């Protein structure tokens, strides 16, 4: 393991990123409003300080509604939310075939982790009018 | 047993991992900062302009 | 500057005016009407506590809002 | 709900203050202003009280606001009337945050374990006001000595963390 560990620290270069950040002002049973965040987009994975996801419903004139994906207990006022950059997506391939798995597509059931390769948004357009076919097997 | 056992030896690498992180960052903090200091501040500057 | 001769200036008029803000147990009302009524004041209420009018006539303060009593 | 109402009133400030032409004048007033009212918190239950009349508050504010300016003069006495005095502060805030956008100046914090001299201060300005559009930019530092040798940025709501993230970003790759 520490010859892994140590191509992982030699394959890593370090670097600074951004956040688009915002601070979180209400927090109420499961639901927190939140300043800052001026180019979230509406419905897209916003994430907390202590690791906690949430999905952004409501763009109102000064305030984020996150919806809170996990326990809010650990989330207070002035928190920062940080900005993930990417609408709300599930980790969909074949390695789901045979494995329990929560909404945010991670397993739930403690065998490993889900080894998939691309993602698929959650709400993408149905089939239109002329893609069907009638039903008949 | 296998599959836990493949966990056993993962949460094995990440308990030690824990650890050396809290180390790394103590050995780090008790480093010069003099001029170690001033190559921060140039290399901060000089790589915001890269980014 | 000039903020710190405005401070002073409203320093000297919260002053002048302490002796009217006798608030701390005694209230004014503000809306009067169908057997409510909301008072400024009354800094020192207790929940559910008898309150005597002007007129003699009792009430019971319910609701201790932040800026007025129910 | 209250931030809305103050940035309605703050707007309305800003545009007669760019149509009038005395913008320094109105700034500088208002910076006064907040931080007389945030120096003191007991004039806002002073104009408050109900048994002192609107006429008697009106006079209060313009003897304790004689040196203000007229447009500002007008604008708090239309916030008396309208039950808007505990609204002020923010409004003030807002109306300072809405003039830089005129002036096209930003305020950033800057978190650093050390204290950083006047030059590179400067150079990291003029390059991030260059980056965000600014004509100039106003750095304002801090002793926190939390971060591991290094300066970690804060451009209004996106920040340039690069102290100890990238430890974190290592332990965090390596599990």
């Amino acid at each position: 393991i520490s010859a892994l560990i140590k191509q992982q620290i030699e394959n890593y270069e370090s670097q600074i990123q951004v956040s688009d950040v915002g601070t979180v002002i209400q927090v109420g049973d499961g639901i927190a409003r939140a300043h800052g965040l001026d180019n979230v987009m509406s419905g897209e994975l916003v994430e907390f300080a202590n690791g906690v996801m949430g999905m952004a419903l409501n763009l109102e004139e000064n305030n984020v509604g996150i919806v809170i994906l996990g326990p809010y207990t650990g989330i207070k006022e002035g928190d920062e939310v940080r900005r993930t950059g990417r609408i709300m997506e599930v980790p969909v391939g074949e390695a789901l075939i045979g494995r329990v798995v929560n909404p945010l597509g991670q397993p739930v059931d403690g065998l490993g982790p889900v080894e998939t390769t691309e993602t698929r948004p959650i709400e993408s357009p149905a089939p239109g009018v002329m893609d069907r076919r009638s039903v008949h097997e | 047993i296998e599959r836990e056992k493949e966990q056993a030896m993962a949460a094995l690498r990440e308990q030690v991992a824990s650890l050396s992180v809290l180390i790394a960052s103590k050995v780090i903090e008790k480093e010069l900062t003099e001029q170690d200091q001033r190559k921060l501040i140039e290399a901060y500057i000089k790589d915001v302009q890269e980014v | 500057i000039r903020a710190e001769e405005i401070s002073a200036l409203i320093k000297q008029q919260i002053e002048n005016y302490e002796s009217q803000i006798q608030v701390s147990d005694v209230g004014t009302v503000i809306q009067v009407g169908d057997g409510i009524a909301r008072a400024h004041g009354l800094d020192n209420v207790m929940s559910g506590e008898l309150v005597e009018f002007a007129n003699g006539v009792m009430g019971m303060a319910l609701n201790l809002e932040e800026n007025n009593v129910g | 709900n209250q931030e809305v109402i103050a940035k309605r009133y703050a707007s309305a400030l800003f545009q007669i203050a760019l149509e009038q032409g005395q913008l320094d004048r109105i700034e500088e007033d208002v910076r006064a202003v907040r931080q007389a009212l945030a120096e003191n918190g007991e004039f806002l239950s002073l104009l408050s009280y109900p048994k002192l009349s609107l006429d008697q508050k009106k006079a209060l504010i313009a003897e304790a606001f004689a040196g203000v300016s007229t447009p500002v003069q007008n604008t708090l006495l239309l916030l008396l009337e309208r039950h808007r005095f505990g609204l002020v502060p923010e409004l003030a805030e807002q109306f300072l945050a809405l003039v830089d956008d005129a002036r096209g100046i930003a305020k950033a914090v800057a978190y650093s374990a050390r204290p950083l001299t006047d030059e590179e201060l400067r150079a990291l300005s003029d390059v991030f006001a260059q980056k965000v559009g600014k004509q100039t930019l106003e750095i304002e530092n801090i002793i926190d000595p939390e971060l591991i040798g290094g300066v970690r940025l804060r451009i209004g709501n996106r920040i340039y963390d690069g102290s100890v993230s990238g430890q974190l970003e290592r332990i965090r790759r390596q599990l």
